RNA sequence: AGUAUGGGAGAGGAUGGUAGAAUUCCAGGUGUAGCGGUGAAAUGCGUAGAGAUCUGGAGGAAUACCGAUGGCGAAGGCAGCCAUCUGGCCUAAUACUGACGCUGAGGUACGAAAGCAUGGGGAGCAAACAGGAUUAGAUACCCUGGUAGUCCAUGCCGUAAACGAUGUCUACUAGCCGUUGGGGCCUUUGAGGCUUUAGUGGCGCAGCUAACGCGAUAAGUAGACCGCCUGGGGAGUACGGUC
């Protein structure tokens, strides 16, 4: 996973702009984070907000 | 949060949704958390402690 | 000789000049050596926060590979440029270039 | 840092043998090439410790595959270290 | 003298006391109320009905100003939050929204010691 | 036991830059009697305008959510993002060397926190200290302030319940259930199921143990080398010596 995909990125985020943790998910851990490291990314370039 | 309104919500209801969805945000939870500090010594053992009770609950509810 | 991943954040105001600081980077990095795998223009995008109490700003992606002395002296400009608020440079391996998504 | 062709000219050059690459003039001079590098790097660091640690494995190995190839035979041992330009 | 429709209310609450503020939007202040302002003095500030108390002046110290319809915001743990809201609805007000603002750091300054009581 | 070639995971280390939330202070706009604190209070702050709220600046320190009985490191330890330099580990098959190994008295390297030296920095917290309470007394626990210190550069110090209270290396000895990084196989279209390997957990047969308990990560069955013990105090103390 990439920081361009926001869509898929807004997939795991709450409506606070928090990272949804991976029990909630049923995620693996070698993809939770690669999605938290994009996460990360995004928020820096400012394709999404750090909070809210 | 933002809990708007409809136009039939009654205030009562609507406090009582907003208290719903400040209890899923947790934010309370950080507030008393961010209130007295916490030697690390002390949470690495109440972590370990909640992983204990973790691992005793998924084994009751397995068998 | 590295291959890298690059996004520029630029001022609406100036992105009348764009034209201009991206055909000034690619000639330095070609005549000094290496090649652009990518140019990409993503438009005046809105952003999330404002940055300098900015709220839109104009997105350029690019996907060279390059040296440290190329390397540097990007650092460099991209520094001392004004109408850039915000930079990204990532190493990657392998060359990009596909048509990435949100392109468009 | 060093290369893979770095290291296949030093292995063409001290192989004794078509594909050596277990010969103790070969690790010797894997080693050595490697040691030499690692000086730059510890000039501007001087306060990785836990890198340096790696180095004197380095240099540990090499001291034991010298003393052996010095038990097996004086005259390679002896040649070994005067094209390498170890003092011992 | 100047009228206003909509407006903002703001609740600190805590656990010693409650302020409740009535502001326009773009932030400036029309009228305030607190547990101490209507008695309620010492340990007493902190139990809901001075904060419902506090809440109904600031209310009605408002309607002065005649606005209807405000929104709310909750900033601060401590009793009487709920209460507030209440009572400012009870005041006859429309509220339009109601969120939780509380700050949290990103794991900034160190807090005090804790309490050996 | 080691070497070459392909691939993989990681808060491993050092240097530099940079992002957002929050505390404090400063200037300003709105606005007016309290704020703060406790078991209850008081000291303290405020009518030359506090607290609350809005906008804008300065500075320092730490990185919420992800986050885990998870990961990496010899140990001490290591968490925002990016680049530069750099150590180790895992994994497949060939090829190569041909016992090159294990342990290790002296020796040497690293080694939390507090502390010391020289020069900087100083938001928050806070030994010493001051004031207010409680108490028969309070020198303390509670409250309001607050210096060293905590931070950075360069060195010293060499100690911790530095703990798994379990030295390092090797081989063998029922099973059951998890989890992390890889390899292979089988379903049949994509998500599953079997194996094998290196880590990390929970039960448990035999065996062992004074008992508690340990039980393939042994405290079982054996081998190699090192360190240490010999009733409780006096005492990790005196004298001598090294640093």
């Amino acid at each position: 996973i990439d920081y361009k995909d926001i869509d898929t990125l807004k997939q795991y985020i709450t409506e606070n702009g928090k990272i949804v943790p991976s029990r909630i998910t049923g995620t693996k851990a070698r993809y939770q984070r690669q999605l938290a490291l994009a996460i990360k990314q995004a928020r820096y370039l400012s394709l999404i907000p750090y909070t809210d | 949060p933002q809990v708007k309104l409809k136009e039939g919500e009654p205030v009562d209801v609507a406090i009582r949704r907003f208290k719903r969805s400040c209890e899923k945000a947790g934010v309370l939870a950080d507030v008393r958390k961010r209130e007295f500090y916490e030697k690390p010594t002390q949470e690495r053992k109440r972590k370990k402690a909640a992983a204990v009770k973790r691992y005793q609950k998924k084994l009751a509810r397995e068998s | 000789m590295r291959h890298y991943e690059i996004v520029l954040l630029v001022h609406p105001d100036q992105s009348d000049q764009v034209v201009g600081m991206v055909e000034r980077y690619i000639s330095q990095i070609k005549e000094a050596d290496g090649q652009i795998h990518r140019l990409e223009d993503w438009g005046r995008r809105q952003l999330a926060y404002p940055i300098n109490k900015i709220h839109k700003a104009h997105y350029i992606l690019m996907n060279v590979e390059c040296g440290q002395s190329t390397l540097d002296e990007l650092e460099e400009l991209f520094r001392y440029n004004d109408a850039i608020i915000r930079n990204l440079i990532i190493r990657r391996e392998h060359a990009i270039t596909e048509e990435s998504l949100l392109a468009k | 840092a060093l290369t893979n062709a770095d290291r296949a000219e030093i292995i063409a050059k001290f192989a004794r043998a078509e594909n050596d690459t277990g010969s103790p003039e070969v690790q010797v001079a894997l080693l050595t090439a490697q040691i030499n590098d690692l000086q730059g790097h510890f000039k501007a660091h001087k306060h990785d410790h836990h890198s340096r640690r790696g180095l004197i494995r380095m240099v540990n190995q090499r001291r034991k595959l010298l003393d052996y190839l010095n038990g097996k035979d004086h005259e390679r041992y002896t040649a070994l270290i005067g094209a390498l330009g170890l003092r011992r | 003298t100047r009228t206003v429709s909509e407006g903002v209310a703001h609740i600190h609450a805590s656990f010693n006391n409650t302020i409740v503020t009535i502001t326009d939007r773009q932030g400036n202040a029309l009228a305030w109320a607190t547990s101490g302002g209507q008695g309620f003095r010492g340990s007493r500030k902190s139990t809901p009905f001075a904060a419902q108390v506090a809440a109904e002046v600031a209310g009605k110290a408002a309607l002065d100003y005649g606005l209807k319809n405000l929104d709310v915001l909750v900033k601060g743990p401590g009793p009487g939050r709920e209460s507030a809201v209440r009572a400012l609805g009870a005041v006859g007000y429309k509220i339009n929204s109601i969120t939780d603002v509380t700050p949290i750091p990103h794991n900034g300054c160190r807090p005090p010691k804790k309490r050996r009581v």
